[PDB]
């Protein structure tokens, strides 16, 4: 906290010198931001342990300059495909090509692309590779599926706590509760079942005092972190039902309706990263995936959020008001908006957007740093909905 | 001639006089036919219309200056030294200054190597020790500029107000910068100057925007130009995150000026303000415009 | 049959309407005399005022229909429509357990 | 061009060479009493030089010692005035003074590696901040403890919700082998607190001063690194009872090869060690802190941290 | 004059300046116009 | 001229002097107008921005040198011998050396035949016995090189440490190669030298990377350049497999150098470390810069 | 301005009259899109012809009775002359939805 | 694997038939020695006699099959086929009320 | 003669006269041949 | 020199050498990246 008087005294009473000092500090902060923005990504390939144990094993690193092209999308609650093109003389390309016919190797490969020193990470399993010839010049085009595709291959039986070919009662499995807790709990129950149903399920999986401390979760490849049933702050509830439906298909409607986000992170303990907040979070192995349902939009919160605004007075805070039967929700504007700023906004080095206080407005004009491709609006279509069949 | 002087200040701080009084004293002169050097390139946009096409706007393009220099010396070894120094004066990553000085003052353009230089004749250059280097440089910021006008207003009062005289004497709009000390809540002007880019020309004639309340030690720089983020604090705090979608929208239009008001409130120590007004021009020399 | 009326005296909507039968010929050997009679199925009015490509208001007719000569995209879309409707019907005809 | 005006010209300056304008360049008819003066100013207009010409019947000669012009930079703008008797001064030439000489960039510029650094840390904001890199136990092993029960400022320590030991490496490195650390620390309970200097990138090897407090183990050790969470005691311990708000200065002198710790404002080292077998130099100038407690509660923790180059 | 230069290049058609991006976008727009109304709302 | 000497060492080791003192002794001289021979071709990237296009980076391109030689002799038989030898001095698969010697030293470029040579005039070449060959050679590595500097450090102790003096006198960054003997645990420097390509320019100023423990007989080559894999064991063992997502990321930036520390531990029989530092330049000749 | 105007309803109808209204294409606004070609911005507007209303008109088993109470029989069946029966199904559904 | 036999000595249909196993190699580093053995799945004989572009009768083989490397259009078509057949089967297995 | 004119433009390939409409129609026909026999009749 | 020749042909964009098959394959690859992960496995 260098006050103006202190800076002026350090500059010996020269206002111009003091302001040049302040300008130099601002310039160095801007330069740090620009370097962070323009930093090269870190592309690393990992493999399963050949002996069949847990923990991903480091294969190698692809240089950004040594790539031919790359494309990695991050989508909201949707699986995406990452594409990486390499020259066939590249050592990781050679390794990938020899992988199908190498009997000493497991056939699954994981890519991790780190932006901003691992703050942003795109991790995914290998989908395929293709040897493509452009004018007699061969290159390897490698396609990965992002780590949200595991929810397509995770499915919820009617009774996830019992053997499947014996008795699956009732006809469908239904779980009701706070939205984040229920989605995370469905995912966790199916993860438990597919890891083996070895132990007895407590009433609330995310009540960490219910789980024994002697239990070993290191063999799990996927984990789910969530708060307990009572501690969950999800304002709205949800009912999820399944009869051998895939988990993503079960939870898509609830995620859309509650504006929730699934975040996946592959914990590379070889990089020093750790995890907490879920059972067995201390003994997890390298490259284990962790899921978390978050409320990044904060639309259903009590204080509301920003749904609109103008460039001359910023955003406008609105709160959801539910009509008769809670089927319909409208927006009521907070005329006297007095929400406090997040404590993170007062911390040095913070850059993220808090859900309760959105701040990023991207303006397009004659002098704009972005290009706006297309903005499309369309009105609602059907006034009434009919759902049913047999009761 | 003595009416125009052209210099290059390289990335390494070297000084070369390519044209004007004292040109060639460092061994390098400027050959004729230099292009995209005077007027800032602009492309105009047109939409289909009932009477042909309708004007849609203008966009300023980056400068692609192709020019030749001539490096000369009596002996080939000294010519080689001169050629190496000229090569060291240039880079791709960092920009070197190109200063044009006339009776209208000195205006500089920051240029970098767009591609590799093309040196020498068809034979080896040691035969002649007098060889041309063709340079394709580029100006990402295409406007010629002078040193900006800077004003300072410090105060000891908890609440105070001031007026900064401001005037755009150039032919292109300029974007103002502020340096604001902390603690304190600042009200900064964002006058439209009658500009109708947002269809709020005279609606925003006296627009003022309130910066977020700065905590102790959070001295901020508020740059209105679109190249850079608006609010940056010197202590790294995210000041703009607390600035709920607000921004400075209007530049200082050419031919416009006034006493723009700056207000300071809730400043127990009493803060200081600095205003920086750039001097951007689209031409190396031009008479002042009223 | 796909036809494009450029400056022909035919006035779509006035002379012929959607669903109304009309004959057409193709100048190919062996079928010059034959007149293919189909009820008009589609007629599109299109124009482009752009300077690069200016195309005055023109009419394009499609007489008759065929799933064989339908584009693959249109075939897939129509199939998806029918399959979605049939899926809804089957799901609503399901008997509960 | 109705009115007479100056001719834009240039001047040449050389270090170690006498500045001289020959008479055969300033021609003209100069009656007796004519005075010529040359004025050098900077970008702000401040006069950085003024010289008087030797006006003759038909020539003006300028000749100054090199020490007179050694302070005139390249780009400084000059103005030559000729004043006929009983007349106002008339400017003949104006322009810029360029320097034709060997150019020394390294003299003027200072490299970032050639700059003494000084870092501070307060922990008053109740957040770790981006300048501390957790080590030993990985990300999220550090935390801030308020100590609101007593009139004390927040301190930095291990994340006692997960770990009982931790290390933190200051993100940036020093620029000298000699280093001064000033830590104001609090003795909440039993524990061990290491101040670490001359550390490598991963904190594998370092010198350190360890303050240990407990039921009967209040003392100070000199330690060497065996990892961010392991160390080896060097020499004998020195008894020291740490109190809340105690300021300790750990100075490593490179030319003396000596790491010493002073308590408070004492002029005599509380502890001292020399000749430790630890690598020193470039790549071995990182610094940091470490904590180790038996119980899951704060022990000795630093409220205020300060580091500076040199001793 | 016209016969044998740019005026016959115009007769040639899209030999000189012509880009693929807007052509592909226009084809996609035409297909979207054809197929969008018949695509189900589900 | 005596200020510049151009030589070729063929794929077969033949030595030709094309220009300079002793040119034409082997029968082949160099014709004027050779292109892309001096400056390394670099293309600069530009991305849309508020004032046109913003600089986005540079990409160095491979050299495509098109030049011409003249093979001459007094009699057609010996001319045919000379022409055959000149053709034998080149290949497509393997490269040949092209050296330039000046007062700044000797710098070489590795070049290969891009396409078939174009020899002779319109009539049969045995008439004149003095015919030109148009050569289109390419440099996959576009930087002129001098002989890399090699430093050896052998120790008999179990634990030891050394300071390798390293300095980049060229105008482009260079990538270091290490040859480490086994067994032993090696720690090698990966100093950023202020390079901010990973947003850690100051964080990695004194960065050191620890290689995995090497078993007996597992001597490693650790090449930092992107073309080669970082870790290669001479016995084929997957040494990189035990190295936990870690790599050498930083080249030696131009104008930077120091005594980089190399540490060896857990070496029962000592160990040897060899450091190879390339000397890369973008021009055949240039005065040293700093 | 329509999406952000709170005084306007969000549905828009286009009528294109050929030959003085003898031929007419009428439809509801499906969407619009602001599109840029070479920094030049235009608006493309997509309408759905009025036959799309029949997609959103559906026939319950008993159009003459409340839907969530009792819809008997399982399916609704109407037989008659082709034009009359089609028009009658459409009319009964329009009656019910009005 | 996709191959185009331009003037190779291989005779499709005579040397190799549809469904029969053949090996193929690709000149890519790390897999020169490997021979990918797949049963032949497709072979197309195509020719074009047009004056503008002219290709003689040439054969293109596709050995082995993969759902992953299938084109998106073909994947959608196959999925539509399977979905239509399954919808027919479910509808015919419906129990009447 | 041939090297350096239209005879090497032919080696360049589709730089001079070639229209996008026939290429798009041919690609559509290839896709239709590939996918039509496997599309269902419903 | 640059203005009025190939250096402005580059500004023109894909008027001279530019291929249709590679552009079509690139568009198909982008569409495949967009749509492949959401296609069913059946």
């Amino acid at each position: 906290a260098n006050n103006w008087t202190d800076i002026l005294a350090a500059s010996d009473g020269d206002e111009w010198a003091a302001f040049k000092t302040i300008e130099a500090q601002a310039d160095e902060v801007r330069a740090g931001h620009q370097a962070l923005r323009r930093a090269k990504p870190l592309i690393r390939l990992w493999m399963n342990n050949p002996d069949g144990s847990e923990g991903l094993v480091y294969v190698g690193r692809v240089d950004y300059d040594d790539t031919i092209r790359g494309s990695f999308p991050f989508k909201n609650n949707t699986p995406s495909q990452g594409v990486l093109e390499l020259r066939d003389d590249n050592y990781l390309a050679v390794w990938l090509k020899q992988l199908p016919n190498n009997p000493e190797l497991k056939k699954n490969v994981v890519i991790t692309v780190d932006f901003y020193g691992g703050k942003k990470r795109w991790s995914g399993l290998l989908d395929k590779w293709t040897i493509k010839s452009k004018e007699h010049v061969k290159y390897l085009e490698v396609t990965f599926n992002d780590d949200l595709t595991m929810l397509q291959y995770l499915l919820c039986p009617p009774n996830p706590a019992l053997p499947i070919p014996v008795l699956q009662f009732p006809r469908i499995f239904g779980i009701a509760g706070p939205a984040k807790w229920a989605i995370s709990t469905l995912i966790f129950i199916n993860l438990f079942r597919v890891q083996g149903n070895l132990w007895t399920l407590p009433d609330d999986p995310f009540n960490l005092e219910s789980w024994d401390d002697i239990l070993d979760w290191s063999d799990w490849q996927c984990f789910v972190k969530s708060n307990s049933f009572l501690l969950d702050d999800s304002s709205v509830w949800t009912f999820l039902s399944s009869r051998m439906n895939p988990v993503d298909s079960i939870i898509a409607d609830a995620l859309d309706d509650a504006q929730l986000t699934i975040t996946y992170r592959r914990v590379l303990t070889d990089d020093g990263e750790t995890a907490e907040g879920f059972p067995g979070a201390h003994g997890i192995k390298n490259g284990a995936l962790v899921f978390e349902i978050v409320d990044n939009s904060n639309a259903t919160a009590l204080e509301g959020t920003f749904f609109s605004g103008t460039i001359v007075d910023g955003f406008a805070r609105s709160v959801l008001l539910y009509g008769g039967g809670f089927v319909e929700d409208t927006l009521s504007v907070v005329s006297d908006d007095q929400t406090l700023q997040p404590d993170e906004y007062y911390q040095s080095g913070w850059l993220a957007t808090m859900a309760k206080m959105p701040w990023l407005v991207v303006r397009d004009n004659e002098w704009t740093p972005i290009e706006s491709s297309d903005l499309s609006w369309g009105p609602a279509k059907n006034v009434s909905v009919i759902v049913g069949g047999d009761n | 001639t003595d009416f125009l002087k052209i210099e290059l200040i390289g990335r390494d701080g070297s000084h070369w006089v390519l044209s004007g009084p004292g040109m060639g004293q460092q061994g390098v002169t400027l050959n004729p036919n230099l292009q995209q050097f005077y007027d800032a390139p602009v492309k105009t946009l047109y939409v289909p219309g009932p009477f042909g096409e309708e004007y849609a706007g203008k966009r300023v393009q980056r400068r692609e200056i192709v020019f030749s220099v001539q490096a000369y010396d009596e002996d080939p070894d000294t010519w080689s030294t001169v050629d190496s120094l000229w090569r060291w004066a240039w880079d791709y990553d960092e920009e070197s200054e190109l200063r044009v000085s006339t009776s209208d003052g000195t205006r500089f353009l920051k240029v970098r190597l767009m591609e590799e230089p093309k040196p020498y004749y068809e034979k080896d250059p040691h035969i002649t020790a007098d060889n041309p280097i063709v340079m394709t440089v580029t100006a990402t910021f295409p406007y010629w500029q002078d040193e900006p006008e800077e004003l300072i207003w410090t105060t000891l009062s908890t609440e105070d107000m001031t007026r900064f005289p401001v005037r755009n004497d150039g032919d292109v709009p300029v974007w103002l910068k502020w340096t604001l000390t902390a603690p304190g809540l600042w009200i900064l002007p964002d006058f439209s100057w009658g500009n109708d880019m947002y269809s709020r020309g005279r609606e925003d004639l006296g627009r003022t925007v309130a910066m977020p309340e700065l905590v102790a030690g959070e001295h901020v720089s508020v740059d209105s130009d679109p190249r850079v983020q608006t609010l940056i604090a010197v202590n790294g705090m995210p000041t703009q995150n607390r600035w709920k979608g607000n921004d400075l929208l209007y530049p200082l239009m050419p031919g416009k000026g006034a006493e723009i008001p700056v207000q300071l409130k809730n400043a127990p120590e009493g803060g200081a303000c600095k205003l920086t007004r750039p001097r951007w021009y689209s031409r190396p020399w031009s008479r002042p415009g009223v | 049959h796909l036809m494009a009326l450029h400056d022909s005296w035919i006035i779509p909507g006035l002379h012929i309407d959607i669903g109304q039968r009309m004959g057409s010929t193709v100048n190919s050997k062996g079928v010059e005399n034959i007149v293919w009679v189909n009820q008009l199925e589609e007629m599109t009015a299109a124009w482009d005022n752009s300077a690069g490509q200016t195309m005055p208001l023109s009419w394009v007719l499609k007489a008759g229909k065929s799933d064989r000569a339908m584009s693959i995209g249109e075939r897939v879309a129509r199939l998806a429509k029918k399959m979605s409707e049939a899926l809804n019907n089957v799901g609503v005809h399901i008997v509960q357990s | 061009m109705l009115s007479t005006g100056p001719i834009m010209e240039t001047l040449t300056l050389t270090v170690g060479s006498a500045f001289e304008i020959p008479g055969w360049k300033l021609r003209g008819e100069y009656p007796a009493g004519t005075t010529s003066h040359l004025v050098f100013t900077d970008a702000a207009g401040g006069t950085l030089g003024e010289f008087e010409g030797t006006v003759s019947a038909k020539e003006i000669h300028y000749l100054q010692a090199p020490d007179d012009v050694k302070n005139i930079p390249h780009g400084a703008n000059f103005q030559l005035f000729v004043t006929y008797p009983s007349m106002q001064p008339q400017c003949l030439y104006f322009g810029t003074a360029i320097r034709k000489e060997p150019r020394y960039p390294l003299s003027t510029v200072v490299s970032p590696e050639d700059s003494a650094v000084q870092y501070k840390a307060n922990f008053v904001g109740q957040y770790i901040g981006p300048m501390w890199k957790p080590m030993g136990n990985g990300w999220g092993s550090l935390g801030i403890h308020t100590h609101a029960l007593i009139s004390e400022a927040p301190s930095m320590g291990p994340n006692y919700s997960l770990f009982s030991s931790a290390a933190a490496r200051w993100l940036w490195s020093m620029n000298m082998d000699s280093v001064t650390i000033v830590v104001r620390v609090l003795n909440v309970g039993a524990g061990k607190f290491n101040v670490i200097v001359c550390a490598d990138y991963q904190m594998q090897t370092y010198l350190g001063i360890q303050f240990e407090t407990g039921i009967s183990n209040n003392k100070v050790h000199v330690i060497t690194g065996d990892g961010p969470l392991n160390w080896g005691y060097q020499g004998d311990a020195v008894n020291n009872t740490t109190a809340n708000g105690d300021v300790y200065t750990i100075k490593y002198n490179d030319l003396l090869d000596t790491i010493s710790c002073y308590k408070g404002t004492s002029l005599t080292p509380l502890i001292e060690a020399s000749g430790l077998d630890v690598p020193h130099g470039e790549g071995f100038r990182y610094t940091g802190l470490a904590w180790n407690t038996a119980l899951l509660s704060p022990g000795v923790e630093p409220t205020a941290w300060e580091a500076k180059d040199g001793v | 004059s016209s016969g044998g230069g740019p005026a016959v290049v115009n007769n040639y058609g899209d030999i000189h300046t012509a880009n693929y991006d807007e052509f592909y976008k226009g084809q996609q727009r035409r297909e979207a116009q054809q197929q969008a109304p018949i695509l189900p709302v589900r």
